[PDB]
């Protein structure tokens, strides 16, 4: 019954993501990233448009980066759903899976009123995001929210005083800290371990240093652990939410730079350099300044890192793409060593794996 | 809503009623508009192979009162 | 005359087993917030129908076998097992009556792990084999509860007669001096079904998975009927329905109302829990349902010597 | 008793179909049998009704018509069928027919 | 800053013990959840009637592709090829040339529809508003090559679509 | 024989409907497929643990078929003795198990 | 023998119902009034023919007639 | 005749309850697995079209190829493809199972599931939303509906 030894053969979805990036402008490269971690798009996104922005000196203007942050906890609402219920059908219950993909649809037609797709938005860009939020849009997001705790407290009924979930998950997988740490381990698994560490905490971006809410920390590094740090990261998010939705200031959402941004459609067709900027945007692109960064955020998985490679030109000379699920499933062989078959199904479970981001 | 379940309950109880039922009329219309006699044990199927024989038409259920006598 | 009574206690078997399917989608969609079918008959009526006519018809997958004639014994075993579990059955006369129908059952029960066993053999897989190993292994384990719980159980009745089982409760249900041997019973009969949170022959492969579409059928409708007949035996085990020997319809309305409930329990509790891993139900049964099962079965014995509560033997 | 209304409700909506024929129409083309207030008709014979009461999805949808351009859509209702000009109504893009 | 999930020291006291043991041995949590989903059984399910009932999109959808008109009957398209340029999965094939009265129109504008991520570039980088991704979603084919749209179908797609796209642009070109 | 004929019918119909199961879909001419599993080809490895919870399971049914005849044997006029090894019957079952326990005979399959 | 019994309910509460439902169907039929009833009621079930005595003159306590006063009873049992 | 009428009657049997008990395999490659499962999420429920949800490879009827078919994962799609009992259809879902999508020009990618299976409804999108994926299953049931297998037969 036991695992003596566990190894995942990949790159069955490699797709050769990250040499199509070189080939292609930085707003052309845009879109692969929604299809890296395709339950979290508008998250790689924003990985993606904080490295540009890095490298291109320039910021987004404050109602950009709410929109981001609270389409980030959006997301992270998705992925965790996505997550959660996923896990537990796995293993064999079917039901809050049902449950809550009603709610998922619900945040999809959050994106689509939005951006015009229901996944991959292409939405966060760098300059700050596409469009402007359509009217009446916040007020359903807060219809979303008031009512989205009941899902999460009928699906923490369902699964977390369960005997039959906790047999599946207290036991199984035990991470130490140090090997957390050792094996590139990030996000919920690090925090199941009792690792007290948050990118959005620790190395805030775009407003997270003014939104309130808490870390879930696990205290047994165990699948359990990281089952209620994920359904406590939903209330959190949750939490982000109602303050993104109070503390959304007036302005614009393009930076003001029509170098980098492209200009508004009716001075594109009025103004001679809004329409040249125009043309240059959409034809070669703007030029990023020479230079490496690696800008990485805290994902609904874990740290999320681009290490954007620039030479001057307006297409990326490189683009490595760190996900947290590669060095995840490289730590599924220490995690499911004297452990069962049923219980590798649960540890590929309480790791998120999503394999568009592990092979890229 | 959820009473779009019935008919397909409906259905199955019919299915599971229909047995008894059957077998119910059936006993009755083998025994003479009564129960099968239940003989589990040799005293009752002695019992029944009696009434058979008093019956006279080689029937068990069919049976003698008081007017077989004098 | 007595071949109509037969056929009128199988051929509504199948039908009952066609549309507990239906049943099982309909009720398992409500439960996950979706509907079931509801397109291809009013209601989702003909869903069973199309499904038969469409896995009747499906290409044979067919497979090397080891042996083509275990190959072939194993769904004419489930489907002869599956129907004369049905034929000692107060409903509220049984087809057949006799006088042991309770060790009748549990013997004809315990032969249903051979189907698993040779179909499991008779597959060329090894993994097949594994999963039937583990099938027949969980079966066989429950009927161990299911033997002993049943026992003390007809310690109150006075006999093996499954009728008697009416008689007995006529005065109460006998859930009520028996509810802790009716919900280990109850989860007793889920494991032995392999229906769910014990289903590890659909948790990650199963021992029938070599058959054809027809065949597969056959063992699925197999497992379908054990499923409402154990429903039916726990209903006149633990729920015995009140019974008017001048109307016997009034206890076949009751115990089948009593029966779809606990069938639609089955169908409930599937859609409610994840699954055991596999030493996990075993755990559940040898460290935790065997002992109080052997000390309620102490208990059941001494109980009726203790409160001069001995059932007669007739 | 609330049940009572409960059945009234569903013998209207065999009286709000035009009797029992147009209701089992309905039942077996629609796979429902709500009534709805008749929004429109295009020039195909598709009729939009709204239903606010119903929760938002339901409270808009279209009756195909039997027959369009050329082709039996009596059992063949196609997604395709509906004209631009409802496909925005119906798609839930406006408010307005 | 943090909170601890599942730090707690359960009571043992007899009462809390008792609590304990009467949920071990009766099931107490396991009829919580049939409780739980007995109770979505009893609720309206969210299930909409497709393809009488159709999912509410936004105006911003991004759909089906289609050249548009003037309210003159001339093609918008004016040959620039940025749509081409920003198409980040090179979907989109143009060539062009003066026709008859000197204008600058294309003679081919092809969409490969199995290349195209349906993201919208190109109706955002094009300066005439002539291409954009419509409302239709429901354009699944049979063949392959059905999905390969030529400079024909495209304006087909456009006059079959016009009075939806026309008043989807209404409601989001101030946005745009 | 009424039995006999209730068993006839059902191993009957059951043969009727695995012949149709394995024999209507044959009809068709569908196509010869070529087609050229977990394990490749390694050989079963044998399982100790299995085989000791098939051989508890045969014990055990041994000790049932024990306990069996009590509900007749309550009926008896000598009932402190039927007591007695009604309970040392249990009581020796239980002991089996206690000790298939303590020398963890109940291990990952517990 | 109170710390370790709060400590195997707390750990162990399926194995505390099973030894103690054990011991009470050890011990509670020797301390039950109605055990005796048991044995009576079995002995009162007339199973057999009550194969009569030759009377020989001298036996006072057989009856000659099932409505006798003379003979066992069972008036215990209809009353109880 | 009546021969004719027979083998209409008969073949309209048979396409009903093939188009009305449509079992999926769905290969969830990529993203729009997702929407798949979208598909099969209470909004849109396959499962009242008689549509399960993740039946078996070895009994569904359909194999939904929903995601970027890599040259890595080709023989394993093909594979599954033989082991399918016939009739058997596939659908193909998205850009990246059409034709090669975003990830088209790349080494590692079939130009297509098209090349590796053959394909019965392609299903246009990025992901295509659930809602136009279940009408790419109902145009597979009008597919399957106007098969004509044993009018063939019988006329040859
Ligand atoms: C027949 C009609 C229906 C009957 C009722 C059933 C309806 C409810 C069904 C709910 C869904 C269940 C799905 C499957 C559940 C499987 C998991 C599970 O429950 O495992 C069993 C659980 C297992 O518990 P566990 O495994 O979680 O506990 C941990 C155990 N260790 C420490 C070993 C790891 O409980 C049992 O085994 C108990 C079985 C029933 C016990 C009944 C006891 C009655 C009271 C006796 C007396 C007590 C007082 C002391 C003496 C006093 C004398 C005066
Ligand atoms: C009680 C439970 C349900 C019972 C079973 C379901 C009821 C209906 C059973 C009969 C349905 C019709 C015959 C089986 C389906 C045939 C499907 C098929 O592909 O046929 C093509 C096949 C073969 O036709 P073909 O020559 O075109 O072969 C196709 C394959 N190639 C070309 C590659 C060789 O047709 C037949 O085999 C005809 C069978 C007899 C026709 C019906 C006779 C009367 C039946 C009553
Ligand atoms: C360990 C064994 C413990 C229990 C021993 C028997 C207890 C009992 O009730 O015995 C009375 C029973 C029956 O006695 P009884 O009093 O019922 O006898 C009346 C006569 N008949 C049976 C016809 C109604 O057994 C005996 O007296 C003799 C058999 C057992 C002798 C001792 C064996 C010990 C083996 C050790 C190794
Ligand atoms: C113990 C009780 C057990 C009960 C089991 C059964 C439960 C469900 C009962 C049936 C429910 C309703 C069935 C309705 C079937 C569909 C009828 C229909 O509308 O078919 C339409 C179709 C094409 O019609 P067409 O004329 O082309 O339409 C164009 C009109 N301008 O025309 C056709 O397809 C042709 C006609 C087909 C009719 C099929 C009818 C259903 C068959 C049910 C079999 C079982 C019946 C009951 C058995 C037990 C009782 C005896
Ligand atoms: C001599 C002449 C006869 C020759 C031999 C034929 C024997 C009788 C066979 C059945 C009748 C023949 C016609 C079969 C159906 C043809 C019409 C049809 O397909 O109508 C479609 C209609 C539903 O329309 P649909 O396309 O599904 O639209 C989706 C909804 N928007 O569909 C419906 O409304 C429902 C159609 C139901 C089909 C009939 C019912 C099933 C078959 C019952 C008998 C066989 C099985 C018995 C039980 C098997 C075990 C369970
Ligand atoms: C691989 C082979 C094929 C596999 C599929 C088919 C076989 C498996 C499924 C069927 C199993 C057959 C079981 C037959 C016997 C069942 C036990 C039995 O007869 O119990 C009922 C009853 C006992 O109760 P009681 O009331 O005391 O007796 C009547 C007194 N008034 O006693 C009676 O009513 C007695 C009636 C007369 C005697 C009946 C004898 C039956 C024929 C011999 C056995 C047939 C099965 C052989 C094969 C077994 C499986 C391999
Ligand atoms: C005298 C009457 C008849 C008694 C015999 C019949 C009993 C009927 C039930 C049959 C039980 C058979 C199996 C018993 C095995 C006992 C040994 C055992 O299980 O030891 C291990 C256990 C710790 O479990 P572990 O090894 O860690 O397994 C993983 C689960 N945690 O260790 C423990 O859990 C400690 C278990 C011992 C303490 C139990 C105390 C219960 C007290 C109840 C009140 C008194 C009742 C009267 C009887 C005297 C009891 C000492
Ligand atoms: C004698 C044959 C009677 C009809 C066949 C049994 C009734 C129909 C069951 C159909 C079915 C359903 C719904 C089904 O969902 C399923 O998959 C789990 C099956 O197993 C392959 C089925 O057989
Ligand atoms: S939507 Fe995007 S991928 Fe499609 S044609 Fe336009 S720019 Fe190209
Ligand atoms: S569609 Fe627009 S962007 Fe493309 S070539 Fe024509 S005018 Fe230029
Ligand atoms: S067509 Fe698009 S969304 Fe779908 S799997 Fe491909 S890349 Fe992902």
């Amino acid at each position: 019954e036991m695992v003596r030894k566990c190894d995942p053969h990949i790159g069955l979805l490699h797709r050769g993501t990250e040499k199509l990036i070189e080939y292609k402008t930085y707003l052309q490269a845009l879109p692969y990233f929604d299809r890296l971690d395709y339950v979290s798009m508008m998250c790689n996104e924003q990985a993606y448009s904080l490295a540009v922005e890095k490298l291109l000196n320039i910021q987004p203007p404050p109602r950009a980066q709410w929109i981001r942050v609270l389409f980030g906890e959006i997301t992270r609402l998705l992925n965790h759903i996505m997550a959660v219920t996923t896990h537990a059908l796995d293993i064999g219950a079917m039901t809050p899976f049902f449950w809550m993909f009603e709610e998922r649809e619900k945040m999809f037609e959050f994106y689509e009123r939005v951006s015009g797709a229901r996944m991959h938005a292409a939405y966060v860009r760098p300059g700050g995001v596409h469009q402007d939020l359509p009217l009446g849009l916040m007020d359903d997001i807060y219809e979303f929210s008031k009512n989205f705790s009941l899902r999460i407290d009928e699906l923490e009924e369902m699964l977390t005083n369960n005997r039959i979930w906790r047999n599946r998950t207290v036991d199984i997988g035990v991470v130490t800290a140090e090997d957390a740490l050792n094996y590139g381990f990030s996000g919920v698994m690090l925090r199941g371990s009792g690792i007290q560490w948050d990118l959005r905490k620790t190395q805030p971006y775009d407003v997270y240093d003014q939104v309130e809410f808490d870390v879930p920390i696990g205290s047994r590094g165990d699948c359990y652990d990281r089952y209620l740090c994920r359904v406590e990261e939903m209330r959190q998010s949750i939490r982000i939410i109602s303050q993104c939705l109070n503390k959304m200031p007036p302005g614009e959402i393009k930076v003001d730079d029509a170098k980098v941004s492209p200009p508004k459609r009716a001075e594109m067709k009025t103004s001679m350099e809004s329409l040249i900027h125009h043309f240059k945007l959409y034809t070669e692109g703007y030029q990023v300044p020479p230079g490496a960064t690696y800008t990485a955020i805290e994902a609904p998985k874990g740290e999320f890192g681009v290490y954007l490679v620039s030479d001057g030109s307006s297409r990326p000379y490189r683009c490595k793409i760190k996900a947290p699920g590669f060095a995840h499933l490289a730590g599924l062989d220490k995690m499911s060593k004297g452990h069962m078959l049923a219980d590798v199904v649960a540890i590929i479970g309480t790791q998120d794996i999503v394999f568009g981001e592990v092979d890229r | 809503m959820w009473f779009e379940v019935l008919p397909g309950i409906a259905v199955m109880g019919v299915c599971l009623f229909i047995p008894g039922m059957a077998t119910a009329r059936i006993h009755r219309f083998s025994n003479g508009g009564r129960e099968k006699r239940v003989a589990h044990y040799s005293y009752q199927w002695y019992l029944m192979e009696r009434d058979r024989r008093v019956s006279g038409v080689n029937r068990y259920y069919v049976s003698k009162g008081l007017e077989n006598i004098d | 005359m007595f071949m109509i009574n037969v056929l009128t206690l199988i051929i509504p078997i199948l039908l009952a087993v066609a549309f507990l399917t239906l049943v099982e989608r309909k009720v398992l969609g409500y439960m996950q917030f979706r509907k079931g079918p509801n397109v291809v008959g009013p209601y989702g009526l003909l869903q069973p129908i199309a499904d038969a006519i469409k896995l009747f018809i499906k290409e044979p997958l067919r497979p090397a076998t080891s042996s083509i004639s275990m190959f072939i014994l194993a769904p004419i075993l489930a489907l002869t097992l599956a129907l004369t579990m049905w034929i000692p059955l107060p409903m509220p006369y049984p087809l057949i009556n006799m006088n042991l129908g309770v060790l009748f059952m549990l013997a004809m029960s315990s032969l249903a792990v051979y189907s698993i066993l040779w179909s499991g053999w008779a597959s060329n897989s090894k993994y097949a084999l594994i999963g039937a190993l583990r099938a027949v292994a969980q079966t066989i384990s429950y009927e161990v509860t299911l033997a002993i719980i049943l026992l003390s159980v007809l310690l109150m009745n006075g006999s093996f007669t499954l009728s008697t089982l009416i008689i007995t409760q006529e005065q109460v249900w006998l859930i009520f001096p028996a509810w802790p041997l009716a919900m280990m019973w109850f989860i007793s009969t889920l494991a032995e079904t392999n229906r769910a949170p014990f289903d590890l022959t659909e948790g990650e492969s199963g021992f029938n998975v070599e058959y054809a579409a027809g065949p597969f059928a056959l063992f699925f409708m197999a497992e379908y009927a054990n499923i409402i007949m154990m429903n039916i035996f726990t209903t006149t085990l633990f729920l015995g329905a009140f019974h008017n020997p001048y109307m016997p319809e009034l206890y076949t309305i009751n115990f089948t109302i009593k029966s779809l409930l606990l069938s639609i329990t089955f169908l409930w509790i599937r859609a409610s829990y994840p699954r055991f891993r596999y030493d996990q139900l075993m755990h559940l049964l040898w460290k935790n349902f065997l002992p109080l099962t052997l000390a309620l079965c102490m208990w059941h014995v001494s109980l009726p010597i203790l409160l001069s509560s001995i059932p007669p033997q007739t | 008793m609330e049940l009572l209304q409960v059945l009234k409700r569903g013998l209207q909506q065999v009286s709000g179909h035009g009797g029992l024929r147009g209701y089992l129409r309905v039942l077996f083309r629609a796979n429902d049998v709500r009534v709805g207030t008749l929004v429109g008709e295009d020039k195909y014979g598709n009729k939009y009704y709204e239903d606010n009461k119903q929760f938002f999805g339901r409270h808009r949808w279209v009756i195909y018509t039997t027959e369009m351009n050329g082709k039996n859509t009596f059992w063949d209702v196609d997604g395709s069928m509906v004209p631009p000009e409802w496909h925005r109504w119906l798609h839930c893009m406006t408010d307005d027919p | 800053t943090y909170k601890y999930v599942n730090l707690r020291e359960p009571s043992m006291d007899m009462k809390s013990v008792t609590d304990r043991a009467a949920q071990t041995l009766l099931w107490t949590e396991l009829i919580r959840g049939l409780g739980m989903t007995l109770s979505y059984l009893f609720r309206e399910p969210a299930t909409i009637n497709y393809p009488f009932e159709k999912g509410p999109l936004s105006p911003r959808f991004r759909g089906e592709h289609a050249l548009r008109r003037y309210p003159s009957g001339e093609e918008r398209c004016i040959a620039c090829k940025l749509c081409e340029a920003v198409c980040p999965a090179q979907a989109i094939t143009i060539e062009a040339e003066p026709r008859a009265d000197g204008s600058r129109r294309t003679t081919r504008y092809d969409i490969d529809m199995t290349k195209c991520i349906y993201c919208g570039f190109c109706q955002e980088a094009c300066p005439v508003d002539a291409i954009v991704e419509g409302p239709n979603f429901e354009f699944s084919t049979e063949t392959h090559e059905e999905l390969l749209y030529n400079k024909e179908k495209l304006l087909n797609n456009g006059d079959k679509w016009e009075a939806e796209i026309a008043a989807n642009i209404q409601a989001d070109y101030l946005y745009r | 024989m009424n039995l006999m004929i209730t068993l006839l019918t059902n191993f009957t119909l059951a043969t009727l409907l695995v012949t149709i199961a394995f024999w209507l879909p044959q009809l068709n001419v569908y196509s010869e497929k070529t087609s050229p599993d977990p394990m490749g080809s390694a050989r079963l490895p044998f399982s100790m643990k299995f085989f000791l919870v098939a051989i508890t399971f045969l014990l055990f049914d041994l000790e049932i078929a024990l306990l069996l005849p009590l509900p007749w044997a309550s009926q008896t006029t000598n009932l402190n003795t039927m007591l007695t090894m009604a309970l040392l019957l249990i009581f020796l079952l239980a002991v089996s198990l206690a000790y298939e326990w303590t020398q963890k005979g109940l291990e990952w399959t517990e | 023998v109170a710390a370790f019994l709060k400590n195997v309910w707390a750990k162990e509460p399926v194995l505390v119902a099973s030894f103690a439902i054990a011991g009470l169907a050890v011990i509670l039929p020797t301390l039950s009034p109605y055990t005796k009833y048991s044995l009576m009621i079995n002995r009162a079930t007339p199973y057999n023919y009550p194969v009569p005595l030759r009377d020989d003159g001298n036996m006072p306590d057989v009856p000659s007639h099932p409505q006798d006063p003379q003979g066992p009873s069972l008036e215990w049992l209809k009353r109880l | 005749s009546r021969g004719e009428y027979v083998v209409a009657k008969l073949d309209d049997l048979i396409n009903w309850a093939r188009r009305s008990s449509l079992w999926p395999m769905t290969f969830g490659l990529a993203c729009c697995a997702v929407e798949m499962m979208h598909m099969a999420a209470p909004r849109y429920d396959m499962d009242r079209f008689g549509v399960v949800f993740r039946a078996s490879p070895r009994q569904s009827d359909v194999m939904i190829v929903a995601g970027t078919l890599t040259n890595k994962m080709a023989p394993a799609l093909r594979k599954v493809y033989d082991q399918m009992p016939e009739p058997r259809y596939v659908v193909s879902m998205g850009s990246c199972a059409n034709g090669g999508g975003y990830y088209h020009y790349s080494y590692s990618v079939v130009r297509g599931c098209d090349r590796i299976v053959p394909v019965d409804i392609y299903v246009p999108g990025c992901p295509p939303t659930a809602e136009a994926l279940l009408y790419g299953i109902l145009q597979l049931q009008k597919k399957i509906k106007r098969e004509k297998r044993l009018r063939i037969w019988y006329r040859r």
